[PDB]
């Protein structure tokens, strides 16, 4: 959301949510890109964030 | 290097910028001792697997210790169904592979 | 399970008296209170109708000659 | 309600029990089930275990019982006879062995608890020994039967195999501890009960026979209660129980008529709950409504098993006919408990438990109030009757007939019999029962013989509370601000009162020291000391271990000691004892109350000691059970026996205290033999007084000890761990890091869990209970208890050893590092000198 | 969805991510009537269900609000307090195995409970896998406690260092000033559960994962036992309680394995939650650690746990209200209309 929309420039606290979502990504990705999956833009587990 | 690290830890105890990526200085998993640096992952009787990680990747990655334990204890009279179910699995996911 | 048989089973082991049909009154601790009225006591004082009273180390009266029994009513209240 | 008091008056329909068992074996849940059976308004939550007897908050948060809780409850029997039950559900943690003993002195029955999936564990191995040593009837209740079905999913035959393996292992293990041969436990005999506390299942073979009799009818439940457990079977065609197999695929009677129906009913209430559940409840007479069928699986299982089995009659009739009543069990309890035994007038007065006889009730617990100010004592009225407001006499633990100063006349404020959370006020408590006496806290520490004033002239006290373990770990305690030090003195006194083996002590350096059994024990006692009694701030030193001082070889010279008058002269030699002799003293195998002939034969046969000295052995170390020994070995021609017999007492007095302190540092002296080679006593009783002999005695003892090559003995904890086979190496790696070594690694039969028994130094075992679970991610778990003492590696008296400030030293330096810091902790001199 | 999105990421060698903004940026959004209404929507992401196993959920699994019409399973259109049969719940649990750790007990959460994290926060200490927090009280002077005769080094024996988790497990023994500290030692008896893997097997089977009992008869440890035809006889009527019913049905292994399922899947019935209030990966960062994962996701784990613990600690009971719904007042107002769209 931060990259696509510059809303963090109008309320700083949003960084928390921003960082929160990114952290969630990392959590899901490392669990998603496991075994023969590889790395790429193939994850759509959006309900986490 | 564990000794010097643990002695140093004993001495420690007894004596604007919109950045989104976190810092590596908030990491806490750093450990000066092996028993917590390398924790024994729960094999969970071999029949339990971590949620996010894929199943068969864990199966082949598993320590196989319970595999050889079962190989030791299992008798011939009840190995036929084990082999049959294993081959039937290999066939039915081979269906997906092909 | 009846109310009188349940009171005889729950009244066993405490100090109570039992008078038979022949006038023999045995007072003591009911060691065994069977469902057929068989009362077995140990070291009970047995007094006959003539007035002679003695002590029995182990007595057992059958349920056919059971007249009445007076026990402590503290368990009912 | 008044029927409670009416039954209270009687002394033959009363049982005193302890549901002693291993850690987390369902004892508290068992008492909770009994409460749910008695009180209707008390209903356990659907998921969270109610834990009724866990009344203090710290055990409500840590999840482990810490202190025994009295439960006074009226239980119907199998035949429906009410019995008054005094229940002392002791904490299961082995570090909390204090309360097991504290509740075992005031009880006549032992109801063991064993997890069906865990088998015999470390704790139970000591409780069977302890209960046998305290002369109580022992009964086993295998709890958590559900684990064999809902978790292990064992075949019913294998479930019976597991049950019999854990039943006979108890019988096999107890045969070492029990001298008598009437102590064989078996469910057919009625010693063994089977229960699942969570699902309220409970039965003895008699009770289950009663259920079948209830259903079919015209069945004698006693004869059918027999012929159930064993290798016999059932023939469906001849309707007779046979030792031999009636069919090829036969099945034992117990499994066929008890375990299999349990399997089927709980499988029907956990599987096909929607299709075949009404069918299997119609076949069993269990009628349920719609709304009580919409619950989850666990509450439904508990409700259905409550409906099917019914009340907890199996436990009641198991207990009634297999533990003696107080009127029957008083004689062994007195002959093992009262100092004078049954022989004395008061001793004979106890064999009958007369409600109107002399009152010398015995209190062995301190249950504080909610404000922590006053302490309500808890005890058993072994005989006599007590009343509110009665002027009573409280004795002590050092009170004797000669020392009449260790007592106080007090006023019993109120009286109430307590069942966990709520207490029932009673004006009179008869004999053979339990009671919380109030207003007697002031003159008591731990146990007390509260007796009649000016009515029991020659009455003695009860024996001191002997434990199974030993207080090993030692922690220093100070206030943060010394300006409130007295606030902490009373708190330390309070925690000393509310913990039977707690040992507060002030040392020369103005240091307050608390002695405990384990890490969790000290955690609990200091939480009590901080948030409960003192409500102030307290600094704690990191835990340290008490040490012992010993010898390995005789001294190079016969070092002696003389009084300042240079008239008396005592020469003594310190040498080690035979391997295993020290254990044969602490176990009360031999005493000082023995006659000379028996001890002489004992040492002539078992320890081949010469009779010239076997009849010349005065004392046994410090106190009475001390592992050290004093030996008279002077030839009669040089030392006059008549002159010797005067200082024969004072030398022991300076020795029983000489070995207690220790020359190296203020630690116990253990496994040392003292031979006297020369005595020059004053020919007149004027200058040979105690004030001259006793310092000379301690000086000669210290000189002999120092001249003999001294060593330190550290106490090793015996640690058992239970882990799945994938974590056994994860236990070896941890135990190798703390100087430990593994003795055995035995898989538990009928379960994938293992049992690794090892030894670990107590000073090296701090955090190991957490160093293991975290390393194995919580799968493994450890329990620790003191086992023995071992010579610390290295020589404690070498001056070439340098002690660095803040890093561990190797093994050879340990014996030097341990004492010196200990000496520095004791405030003593840096090193040891021959003058001491 | 998790089990399949991992397959098309493995099937599609490259991924054609949708363009953004998909709709022409700065361009009036397309009218719904002319374009969207007529075009047939493409197939949605869906797993083909096996009728041999997933049959209990085959009829309605991918509906908008499953079992909304079925009065047997749900209360009604309000869609609360669903009731699910055991085959249904077991099928759902088997299908959700990719989003569920197979943890039966909580002993794996020894020092990663939220109570232990409250302790670590109140002590200004961090579990190696746990988050870091600002001190509850600065107490810098109390940190700078002087070298007394109590805490003197030369009086202290150091064998193994007092690690942070030691001071967390026993926060009244190894440390000083334990204010606002919580306790947890819930070593629940580690449940010994062996989930079945054979589709065909007796539900109560003695699988080799159990060490054999090894029954013995070496010593004649006899007990009171009868002989044949010895003063006893059984009535013809009396039998074991359950003879007709089988020892184990087909739904016995599934039911037993459903006891030790995670929190959502051990309920026969329960209330309905919102789509917002279901954290699917909540039990992922609550796990002990990531098994050998890089730093940029380890720190992610600590930063997720930090916010989780902060929310748990700062939680307050909701304030009593009067239940004034907003859209209901709109429906009451003459200025608004309702419509399915």
């Amino acid at each position: 959301v931060g990259q696509l929309t510059g809303m963090y420039r109008y309320k700083y606290k949003l960084m928390r949510q921003i960082r929160m979502c990114k952290d969630l990504k990392h959590l899901i990705y490392y669990r998603f890109n496991t075994g023969p999956v590889g790395k790429g833009p193939g994850c759509g587990f959006w309900a986490a964030g | 290097k564990d000794k010097s690290k643990e002695l140093h830890a004993i001495k420690e105890r007894y004596l604007r910028k919109f950045v989104f990526e976190w810092d590596a200085s908030e990491d806490t998993s750093i450990d000066y001792n092996p028993l917590y640096k390398e924790r024994h992952q729960v094999q969970l009787l071999g029949r339990g697997f971590i949620a996010g990680i894929d199943l068969k990747q864990q199966k082949r990655e598993q320590s196989r210790f319970y595999g050889d334990l079962m190989e030791k204890r299992r008798t011939l009279e009840e190995k036929e169904q084990e082999e049959a179910r294993l081959r039937k699995l290999r066939k039915k996911e081979a269906k997906q592979r092909w | 399970i009846g109310v009188p048989i349940k009171v005889l089973h729950e009244a066993e082991g405490h100090i109570v008296t039992c008078e038979t049909n022949t006038g023999e009154v045995y007072r003591g601790k009911l060691i065994e209170a069977e469902d057929n009225m068989n009362c077995q006591m140990s070291n009970i004082t047995v007094t006959y109708r003539d007035g002679r009273v003695a002590q029995l180390e182990q007595v057992y009266i059958r349920g056919s000659k059971i007249r009445f029994l007076i026990l402590p009513d503290m368990l009912k209240n | 309600m008044d029927f409670l008091a009416d039954l209270m008056d009687n002394s033959e329909l009363i049982r005193n029990v302890t549901l002693c068992g291993h850690l987390h074996h369902g004892k508290t849940c068992f008492v909770d089930c009994l409460i749910e059976q008695t009180h209707p308004e008390i209903r356990k939550r659907y998921d969270q275990d109610l834990c009724y007897t866990d009344i203090l908050f710290t055990e409500q948060e840590r999840g482990v019982g810490i202190k025994s809780t009295p439960v006074t409850v009226v239980l119907p029997d199998t035949k429906g006879k009410s019995y008054l039950f005094n229940i002392m559900d002791t904490p299961g943690h082995v570090n909390f062995s204090d309360e097991v003993t504290a509740g075992l002195r005031i009880s006549d029955g032992v109801v063991l608890f064993i997890d069906a999936a865990e088998g015999v564990m470390l704790n139970t191995e000591r409780l069977i020994k302890h209960a046998v040593q305290e002369r109580l009837a022992v009964t086993v209740c295998i709890n958590k039967i559900d684990r064999l079905i809902l978790e292990l999913k064992l075949p019913p035959t294998d479930a019976y195999y597991k049950l019999r393996h854990i039943v006979d292992e108890v019988n096999g293990l107890i045969s070492m501890y029990s001298t008598d041969e009437n102590l064989i436990l078996s469910p057919l005999l009625g010693n063994v009960c089977f229960s699942s506390s969570q699902y309220s299942i409970c039965f003895t073979l008699g009770s289950f026979a009663k259920i079948y009799a209830d259903t079919f009818g015209d069945i004698n439940y006693q004869e059918f209660a027999k012929r159930l457990w064993g290798d016999i079977y059932f023939n469906p065609k001849t309707r007779k129980f046979t030792k031999k197999a009636p069919t090829s695929s036969s099945q034992r009677s117990f499994v066929e008529f008890i375990l299999e129906p349990l399997y089927k009913i709980l499988a029907q209430v956990v599987g096909d709950v929607d299709t075949s559940l009404p069918r299997t409840l119609d076949e069993l007479g269990i009628h349920l409504t719609k709304e009580e069928l919409k619950l989850n699986i666990r509450p439904l299982l508990r409700l259905v098993c409550k409906k099917f089995f019914g009340e907890f009659t199996g436990f009641v009739d198991m207990c009634v006919q297999h533990i003696p009543s107080p009127k029957v069990g008083a004689k062994p309890k007195i002959e093992h408990t009262y100092t004078g035994g049954v022989d004395s007038d008061l001793g004979e007065a106890m064999s009958d438990c007369d409600p109107d006889g002399p009152l010398m009730c015995h209190t062995t617990k301190m249950y504080s109030t909610d404000d922590g100010v006053q302490f309500h004592a808890f005890g058993r009225v072994l005989s006599g009757t007590i009343h509110a407001g009665q002027p009573v006499k409280v004795l002590g633990e050092n009170y004797t007939l000669e020392d009449e100063e260790d007592s106080q006349i007090c006023t019993v404020g109120r009286l109430w019999i307590s069942v966990a959370r709520y207490h029932i006020e009673v004006n009179r408590v008869p004999a053979g029962n339990w009671v919380l006496i109030e207003g007697v806290d002031q003159p008591i520490v731990k146990t007390a013989t509260i007796t009649e004033p000016r009515g029991n002239e020659e009455a003695q006290i009860f024996r001191p509370l002997k434990f199974n373990t030993t207080s090993v770990i030692k922690i220093a305690v100070e206030p943060v601000n010394p300006s409130e030090l007295p606030k902490m003195l009373d708190g330390l006194r309070k925690v000393n009162k509310s913990y039977p083996s707690l040992t507060t002590k002030v040392e020369e350096s103005g240091e307050h020291v608390i002695l405990g059994t384990g890490e969790l024990y000290l955690d609990c006692v200091m939480h009590d000391l901080r948030k409960m009694y003192s409500e102030i701030d307290i600094k704690v030193a990191d835990p340290v271990v008490t040490f012992c001082e010993t010898v390995v070889e005789t001294s190079s010279l016969k070092c002696f000691a003389e009084t300042p008058n240079k008239k008396n002269k005592i020469t003594m030699i310190a040498e080690p004892l035979e391997k295993g002799l020290a254990e044969d003293i602490e176990n009360e195998v031999v005493q000082i109350t023995w006659n000379r002939k028996k001890l002489g034969e004992f040492f002539q046969t078992k320890y081949d000691w010469d009779l010239l000295a076997a009849r010349s052995i005065w004392a046994f170390g410090p106190d009475a059970t001390g592992p050290n020994i004093l030996v008279d070995d002077t030839l009669p021609s040089e030392v006059d026996k008549a002159l010797l017999g005067s200082v024969k007492d004072s030398i022991v007095q300076g020795f029983q205290w000489g070995t207690r302190e220790g020359p190296l540092c203020d630690e116990l002296i253990r496994n040392v033999k003292f031979k006297i080679l020369d005595a020059v006593v004053a020919q007149e009783p004027l200058h040979r007084g105690g004030g001259q002999i006793i310092p000379t005695a301690r000086r000669v003892v210290y000189s002999a000890f120092l001249m003999a090559t001294p060593r330190l003995m550290e106490p090793y904890y015996f640690v058992e761990v239970q882990a799945p086979a994938d974590c056994v190496s994860a236990v070896y790696t941890v135990l190798a890091r703390r100087r430990g070594h593994v003795t055995q690694d035995a898989p538990i039969p009928g379960s994938p869990l293992y049992t690794i028994k090892a030894f670990i130094p107590a000073i090296d075992s701090f955090g190991f209970e957490t160093d293991l679970r975290t390393h194995t991610q919580g799968q493994a778990f450890s329990l620790s208890v003191f086992h023995h003492w071992q010579i610390v590696p290295g020589d404690p008296l070498d001056k070439s050893i340098v002690i660095r400030p803040l890093e561990p030293q190797p093994a050879p330096h340990l014996a030097r590092e341990f004492m010196i810091k200990t000496r520095r902790r004791k405030g003593l001199s840096e090193d040891v000198s021959i003058s001491k | 969805m998790w089990i399949m999105m991992r397959r098309e990421k493995r099937d599609r060698r490259h991924f054609k991510r949708m363009r953004f903004p998909p709709f022409d940026d700065e361009e009036p959004p397309l009218d719904y009537a002319d374009n969207i209404l007529d075009v047939e929507p493409l197939e949605a992401i869906q797993l083909e269900l096996d009728p041999e196993e997933d049959a209990p959920v085959l009829d309605w699994f991918y509906d908008h609000q499953p079992l909304r019409d079925s009065r047997k399973y749900v209360n009604g259109s309000t869609y609360q307090r669903w009731q699910f049969t055991l085959p249904m719940m077991s099928t759902l649990y088997r299908l959700a195995n990719q989003l569920l750790t197979d943890l039966v007990d909580d002993n794996y959460f020894y020092l990663f409970d939220l109570k232990a994290f409250f302790t670590s926060k109140a002590l200004n200490m961090a579990i190696p896998g746990g988050p870091k927090f600002e001190p509850l009280v600065r107490d810098i002077n109390l940190q700078d406690e002087d070298w007394n005769e109590f805490n003197d080094i030369n009086k202290i024996i150091i064998r193994q260092p007092i690690r942070t988790e030691y001071k967390i497990a026993f926060p009244y023994l190894y440390n000083n000033l334990p204010h606002h500290v919580h306790l947890t030692w819930y070593h629940t008896p580690n449940v010994v559960f062996i989930k079945t893997e054979d589709p065909d097997l007796p539900a109560f089977y003695f699988d080799p994962l159990i060490n054999p009992i090894s029954h013995r008869h070496s010593v004649k440890s006899q007990e009171p036992l009868p002989d044949d035809d010895e003063e006893f006889e059984l009535p013809e009527f009396v039998e074991p309680f359950l003879k007709d019913t089988p020892l184990y049905t087909d739904n016995t292994a599934n039911g037993i394995a459903l006891l030790w399922a995670p929190r959502p899947f051990n309920l026969r019935s329960g209330r309905t939650r919102r789509a917002l209030d279901i954290p699917l990966v909540k039990n992922w960062y609550r796990e002990h650690c990531p098994a050998g994962q890089p730093v940029k996701v380890r720190v992610s784990y600590q930063k997720l746990l930090k916010y989780y613990v902060l929310n748990a600690l700062k939680h307050r009971p909701p304030k009593a209200q009067k239940k004034r719904y907003l859209f209901r007042s709109f429906k009451a107002t003459k200025f608004f209309q309702s419509t399915k769209l």
